[PDB]
RNA sequence: CCCGGCGAGGGGAGUGAAAAAGAACCUGAAACCGUGUACGUACAAGCAGUGGGAGCACGCUUAGGCGUGUGACUGCGUACC
RNA sequence: GUGAAGAGGGAAACAACCCAGACCGCCAGCUAAGGUCCCAAAGUCAUGGUUAAGUGGGAAACGCGGAAGAUGUAACGGGGCUAAACCAUGCACCGAAGCUGCGGCAGCGACGCUUAUGCGUUGUUGGGUAGGGGAGCGUUCUGUAAGCCUGCGAAGGUGUGCUGUGAGGCAUGCUGGAGGUAUCAGAAGUGCGAAUGCUGACAUAAGUAACGAUAAAGCGGGUGAAAAGCCC
RNA sequence: GAACUCGCUGUGAAGAUGCAGUGUACCCGCGGCAAGACGGAAA
C-alpha cells in the first residue's frame, strides 16, 4: 500500500476546500458599557447581560 | 500614502497561517480587530499584532482618518525551513523541517 | 459583386475592393495584372458558364506587398529508433487588391 | 586525488548508487578523467619553409608599401625625446627599425615607447612584420637581411 | 581548457520553455516532459496539417450534399453534371456560395440539370 | 478566405410535427436523427448544433414489419448486482412506447455531449394533443 | 518618534547615487509555495496534445471585422530510453 | 515479398493481411484496396433471382437440419435493416502522404552563358536503424587588441519583435552597475534526458501517523502581555 | 514519468484506468470495509 504516482496542485487545491473557515458574526452590544463581546459569553471589563459580574 | 506591515520567520507552519488570512481578506478594518480577537487558532495572535501595527503606523506616520481604511493587500509566503534531526527506532537518521513565515500586509485608506 | 478565377491553382471568390491572398508571381509592386480568366459574373441576374472563361470579365488585380508567411515549424521523431529531427519554412505570399470587374 | 580507497557505502545493504571509491570521476571533488600531463607544444619547421616563408613576406611588405629605406637611421643620445622627436619629422609611429649591429644609444631607449620596437638583424621574426605596420630599415641593414635570407 | 555550461543550458531552455506556454503544469515547467511535449505536439501539427484538406474536404462535400438536397438532386449526380457541363468550379466556392447566394446555386443545380443527360 | 462558421445564437430553427404513425422504425427513424444532426440544412457546421426540433405524435401505432415485433428483446445493465434487465418488444410498446424510440435514435447520434444536445431536442409522444401548438408548428409531410 | 512583550520583526525620518545595498547585506533564473486581474469548468470519461472554432477583456486603425490571453464544442491521436 | 530498418488508408481495434515508398507548405483537383442508410465522407441507384430464418452476423462429415461460447445484449462494430443480406451486369461518386498544377530549398548527370565558376535553364533524386562522407552554430583563452563600445550605462538575468531550412544573430522594455569584445586563425576539462550517477534546495503521500509503559491530577493567590506544566 | 486515473465485448509482450464500440456517472470531501497494487509473506 504505496502511491506510484504523485498527486497534483488541482487534487490537494480540491482536497483543501473543506478546510476553510468562516466569520464569527456573534458579537452583540453591552447596554452597560456599550461595548462587544460574543453571545452566552462575558465581556472583558466585567459585564454580562447587562449586569455587572466579579471583574477582578 | 500606503502603510506596510510585515512580520518575518514566525514561530508557525506556512500552510496554518493561510486559514485565517483568508478570513479577513477584504474586510474593514475596524470590524477585523473584532474577528481576529475571538478566533481561537494561534496565528490570530500573529497577525493581530501585525494589523494593530499597521493602525498605529497610520495613525503616526499617516495623517488622519483610520476608520476609513480598507484591508486591500494580503499574502503569506513561506520563508527558510530550520533544519534538525530527530531519533526514531531502528536508528536511522531522520531529519525534521521547521517552516517560517512572512506576513506581508498593506492597508490604505483608498 | 464577387468574381470566381483561378491563379495558383486554387480558385477564389473575391469580390471588388477586397485585398485577398494569392501565390507568389514575377510582378512588379508598381503593376496591375488583368485576369481574362472568369468563371463567374455576379450582378442580380448572374451571368453563369456552360464552357469556362468567359470573354466579357476581366479582374484588375494589383498588388502592394510581397513578403513570407508565419513561421511554420516542422518535427519529424521516431520513438525508440534514434531518429529526429526539426525544420522550419515560411511560405511566400502576395496581397492583391481587386477593383472593378466588368460584367 | 589526496583521499582514500575506503567504499562510501557497501555494495549491498542499501538503496544506493554503484560505489568503489570516493574519487568516482562522476562525483563532487573527484580526479579528471582525462586530465593533461605537462607537455611541450612546440613542433618542427623546415628551414627552407622558415627562410622561404620570410622570403615570402618580403616579398609582400616591398609590395604593400610597407617597407621604408632611409639614409642613416640613429640617435644621438639616449633621449626619448630625441627618437620620438625624429619620428616625428617623418610622421611614423607603429614602426618596426630594423638596423645593424647593437647601438648603446639607440636600444637602451626602447622600452618606455610600446608602438615603438627596435631589433637586430639575427634575430627577426615572422610574427613582428604582421603585427607592426611599417618597416624601417638602414643602409647598412641592407646587406644584412640578403646575407641573413640567403 | 575548462569551460562551463551555465551560459548555454539556460539559454538554451529559454526557446523551449517559450514554446512551453501553456501546457497544463508539468508539461509548462517540468523540462523532461515538456521536451516530449514539445517533440509530440510537432508530431500532431505536422499530422493535422494533413489533415485539414481531408476535413475541409468532407465539410465541403457534407455542404454541397446538404444544398442539394433541397432542390431533388443527389451528390453524386451533381458532381457528375457539373464534370460532363464541363465546370471547372471546385468544391470551396460551391461550398462559400451556398452561404450568400441561394438562386444562384440553384442556377447552378438546374444547369447541372440541363447538360445532366 | 475563411470557411463560413456559422454562430450558434443566430441558427434559424423551426418547429417540425413528424407523425410516425404507420412508418417503418427504423427508415423513418434514420432520417429523424438524421435531420437532429442538422444535415438537412445548407449551413451545417459540425460543431454547431443546426438540428431543427422535432416532434413525434403517436409512436404507439407504428408499423412494424417482418417479426420485429417478436424479434428484437433489449438489454440493459443498471450498474449493480450481474442480474441483467430484460425486455421484450411486445411489452415495450406496452409500457413506453417513447423509450423505443430513444434507444434507436439515441444509437444512431454520436457520442458525446453534442450528441446528448441533440438527444434534447427529439421530443415524441403518445397522444395526438401536446402543448407545442402554441409556437405556431410546421406539420411535415413525409 | 510610534506600535509591538523594558521581545523578535518592521513603519516613518535621516545617511548613503541607490536601503529592489540593512549586517540572512553584489547580480537572484528554475523546480516549489503564494496574492491581484481577463476567461473557462460544478451532465461529464481515456498520454491532456493538435486542426477548426463561439463569446469576453485589453491597445490599434481616429472603424476597414488588427494583435494577445482564455479554448464552450468537434475530427484525429494508446509517454521517453 | 514485408517487418526488422516505412509513414498513410481499409480489414471494429490488430508489426508481419490488401493498396500504397512521406523534401516542405497550400481552406486545389483527379485515383488503388475498401465503401455510397446513420454513427462515418459518398447511390436508401437501375435490372434479373434466391432468402423467411436475422441464415446473413462461427463451424465439418452427413440427411433449410446437423449447431455447444464466454462479468453485459457480446459470434455483424453498434443502432438497425425483409433489402440497408446474398449471385451477376451497368453508370457515377467517397476514398491515402498514390498522381497532377501552383510556391519554395538542397544534391547528383548532360549542356549553354563560357572560363577564380555563377547560372537564362534542363530532366531527375531527396523514408530510414547499425555505419560511412561533406558543409555549418555557440562557449573559455590567446595574436589581431595600448583597436571598438560603455556611468548619455559592460557582463548576467528577464519578455516582445525581426531574420536564418539549424545549432544562432540583431535592436529594444525592466533589473543590474562594471567590464565585454568585430573579422581572420589556433588550442578544448566544449553542447545532456536518463548510467537504481554524485552535491544543494524543493514538493509527494499531508498537516496522515505519532507526541514515548495504563503512578491521575484538581483549586486559589503573586510576577508576567499571555500560565494545565514554572513561584507560594 | 506525466494524468482531466469508471464498468463491459474483443484485440494485444498473452486477464487494459489509456486501443474500436457500448453503457453509467453534479462537483468535492469525510470515516470504515482491504476486492483490484508486480506491498511483506503462504510452492
Amino acid at each position: 500500500a504505496v502511491q506510484q504516482n504523485k498527486p497534483t496542485r488541482s487534487k490537494r487545491g480540491m482536497r483543501r476546500s473543506h478546510d476553510a473557515l468562516t466569520a464569527v458574526t456573534s458579537l452583540s452590544v453591552d447596554k452597560t458599557s456599550g461595548e462587544k463581546h460574543l453571545r452566552h459569553h462575558i465581556t472583558a471589563d466585567g459585564y454580562y447581560r447587562g449586569r455587572k459580574v466579579i471583574a477582578k | 500614502m500606503e502603510t506596510i506591515a510585515k512580520h518575518r520567520h514566525a514561530r508557525s507552519s506556512a500552510q496554518k497561517v493561510r486559514l485565517v488570512a483568508d478570513l479577513i481578506r477584504g474586510k474593514k478594518v475596524s470590524q477585523a480587530l473584532d474577528i481576529l480577537t475571538y478566533t481561537n487558532k494561534k496565528a490570530a495572535v500573529l497577525v493581530k499584532k501585525v494589523l494593530e501595527s499597521a493602525i498605529a503606523n497610520a495613525e503616526h506616520n499617516d495623517g488622519a482618518d483610520i476608520d476609513d481604511l480598507k484591508v486591500t493587500k494580503i499574502f503569506v509566503d513561506e520563508g527558510p525551513s530550520m533544519k534538525r534531526i530527530m531519533p526514531r527506532a531502528k536508528g536511522r537518521a531522520d531529519r525534521i523541517l521547521k517552516r517560517t513565515s512572512h506576513i506581508t500586509v498593506v492597508v490604505s485608506d483608498r | 459583386m464577387y468574381a470566381v478565377f483561378q491563379s495558383g491553382g486554387k480558385q477564389h471568390r473575391v469580390s471588388e475592393g477586397q485585398t485577398v491572398r494569392l501565390e507568389k508571381l514575377d510582378i512588379a509592386t508598381g503593376e496591375t495584372v488583368e485576369f481574362a480568366e472568369v468563371l463567374m459574373i455576379a450582378n442580380g441576374e448572374e451571368v453563369k458558364i456552360g464552357v469556362p472563361f468567359v470573354d466579357g470579365g476581366v479582374i484588375k488585380a494589383e498588388v502592394v506587398a510581397h513578403g513570407r508567411g508565419e513561421k511554420v515549424k516542422i518535427v519529424k521523431f521516431r520513438r525508440r529508433k534514434h531518429y529526429r529531427k526539426q525544420q522550419g519554412h515560411r511560405q511566400w505570399f502576395t496581397d492583391v487588391k481587386i477593383t472593378g470587374i466588368s460584367a | 586525488v589526496t583521499g582514500s580507497g575506503k567504499k562510501p557505502w557497501r555494495q549491498k545493504g542499501t538503496g544506493r548508487a554503484r560505489s568503489g571509491s570516493i574519487k568516482s570521476p562522476i562525483w563532487r571533488s573527484g580526479g579528471v578523467t582525462f586530465a593533461a600531463r605537462p607537455q611541450d607544444h612546440s613542433q618542427k619547421v623546415n628551414k627552407k619553409m622558415y627562410r622561404g616563408a620570410l622570403k615570402s613576406i618580403l616579398s609582400e611588405l616591398v609590395r604593400q608599401d610597407r617597407l621604408i629605406v632611409v639614409e642613416k637611421f640613429s640617435v644621438e643620445a639616449p633621449k626619448t625625446k630625441l627618437l620620438a622627436q625624429k619620428l616625428k619629422d617623418m610622421a611614423l609611429e607603429d614602426v618596426l627599425i630594423i638596423t645593424g649591429e647593437l647601438d648603446e644609444n639607440l636600444f637602451l631607449a626602447a622600452r618606455n615607447l610600446h608602438k615603438v620596437d627596435v631589433r637586430d638583424a639575427t634575430g627577426i621574426d615572422p610574427v613582428s612584420l604582421i603585427a607592426f605596420d611599417k618597416v624601417v630599415m638602414t643602409a647598412d641593414a641592407v646587406k644584412q637581411v640578403e646575407e641573413m635570407l640567403a | 581548457a575548462r569551460v562551463k555550461r551555465g551560459v548555454i543550458a539556460r539559454a538554451r531552455h529559454k526557446k523551449i520553455l517559450k514554446q512551453a506556454k501553456g501546457y497544463y503544469g508539468a508539461r509548462s515547467r517540468v523540462y523532461r516532459v515538456a521536451f516530449q511535449a514539445v517533440i509530440k505536439a510537432g508530431q500532431y501539427a505536422y499530422r493535422d496539417r494533413r489533415q485539414r484538406k481531408r476535413q475541409f474536404r468532407q465539410l465541403w462535400i457534407a455542404r454541397i450534399n446538404a444544398a442539394a438536397r433541397q432542390n431533388g438532386i443527389s451528390y453524386s449526380k451533381f458532381i457528375n453534371g457539373l464534370k460532363k457541363a464541363s465546370v471547372e468550379i471546385d468544391r470551396k466556392i460551391l461550398a462559400d456560395i451556398a452561404v450568400f447566394d441561394k438562386v444562384a446555386f440553384t442556377a447552378l443545380v438546374e444547369k447541372a440539370k440541363a447538360a445532366l443527360a | 478566405m475563411k470557411t463560413f462558421t456559422a454562430k450558434p445564437e443566430t441558427v434559424k430553427r423551426d418547429w417540425y410535427v413528424v407523425d410516425a404513425t404507420g412508418k417503418t422504425l427504423g427508415r423513418l427513424a434514420t432520417e429523424l436523427a438524421r435531420r437532429l444532426r442538422g444535415k438537412h440544412k445548407a449551413e451545417y457546421t459540425p460543431h454547431v448544433d443546426t438540428g431543427d426540433y422535432i416532434i413525434v405524435l403517436n409512436a404507439d401505432k407504428v408499423a412494424v414489419t417482418g417479426n420485429k415485433r417478436t424479434d428484437k428483446v433489449y438489454y440493459h445493465h443498471t450498474g449493480h448486482i450481474g442480474g441483467i434487465k430484460q425486455a421484450t418488444f411486445e411489452e415495450m410498446i406496452a409500457r413506453r412506447p417513447e423509450r423505443v424510440i430513444e434507444i434507436a435514435v439515441k444509437g444512431m447520434l454520436p457520442k458525446g455531449p453534442l450528441g446528448r444536445a441533440m438527444f434534447r431536442k427529439l421530443k415524441v409522444y403518445a397522444g395526438n394533443e401536446h402543448n407545442h401548438a402554441a409556437q405556431q408548428p410546421q406539420v411535415l409531410d413525409i
